[PDB]
């Protein structure tokens, strides 16, 4: 719908593009025309996905404008140069898929970051520079099917809540520096594809490692 | 003393417990074996 061109255009001005551009995002035109780079629409009527990939978006981003897209369900900002901590994605309540792979987002994500994002099914935070612990709110996402957080600078234990995530099918936390012992609940979980490799100090059930140093 | 030498001794230490070697660092004096037994 044409009204949906307003928030997108505002968003377009809130980012620094260094490869290609978004000149096809013309204010006053329906972003569902087919002419807007990177827009997916549901039934060709209302904006439901935004894909601004490989545009060299750099610096900080703000996403607040995007809360005015009622049917926004997927955002993909893969392969840019974004840095800073996570913007206010939690204001996008209906979001089903959030993809941030291959940027330089940083810091430790505050534990309650995801609390307001109850519709998330897929979450890709991989190949960034996140540090500290895995936020506990990720484990409380009732719809989460896939989580990829591989290739960050994460430390600390993996929360056992992961084992009691009804819909979780893919959990990739490889190549971090996650610590301590792997919760049994995680190994117990039915048909879960997990990858905890390249976390040197992890021990226990999934990595198949006795915790006892025999030296 | 030595680093790679340490991991070989870790490997052996693990083998005399029917376990595969898993984790080794000389600086941390940590040698860890698998929980599972050799197949």
């Amino acid at each position: 719908y044409v009204s949906e061109s307003e928030p997108l255009v505002r968003f377009k001005n809130s980012v620094k593009i260094t490869k290609g551009d978004l000149n096809s995002w013309r204010e006053g035109t329906d972003p569902c025309s087919g002419k807007w780079f990177g827009i997916y629409c549901q039934k060709g009527l209302t904006v439901s996905g935004i894909h601004v990939t490989r545009l060299g978006l750099s610096g900080t981003i703000t996403v607040d404008d995007l809360k005015d897209l009622p049917n926004l369900k997927t955002i993909r900002l893969d392969n840019n140069l974004l840095s800073g901590p996570l913007p206010h994605f939690f204001k996008l309540r209906g979001l089903k898929s959030l993809m941030l792979s291959n940027n330089s987002f940083s810091g430790e994500i505050r534990d309650d970051f995801f609390k307001d994002m109850s519709k998330l099914k897929r979450l890709f935070l991989d190949h960034n520079k996140f540090e500290g612990s895995i936020p506990s709110s990720i484990t409380q996402l009732p719809q989460l099917e896939e989580l990829h957080m591989q290739s960050n600078n994460l430390t600390g234990e993996i929360p056992p809540e992961f084992g009691s995530m009804k819909n979780l099918k893919v959990l990739d936390l490889s190549t971090n520096s996650l610590d301590g012992i792997v919760p049994q609940s995680i190994a117990d979980k039915k048909n879960l594809a997990v990858n905890l490799t390249e976390n040197e100090y992890l021990c226990g059930p999934v990595v198949d490692v006795g915790c006892e140093n025999i030296e | 003393i030595g680093r790679i030498g340490y991991c070989f001794d870790c490997a052996r230490a693990c083998m005399r417990r029917g376990k595969y070697i898993r984790t080794c660092s000389f600086e941390r004096k940590l040698c860890r074996c698998s929980i599972s037994d050799i197949k």
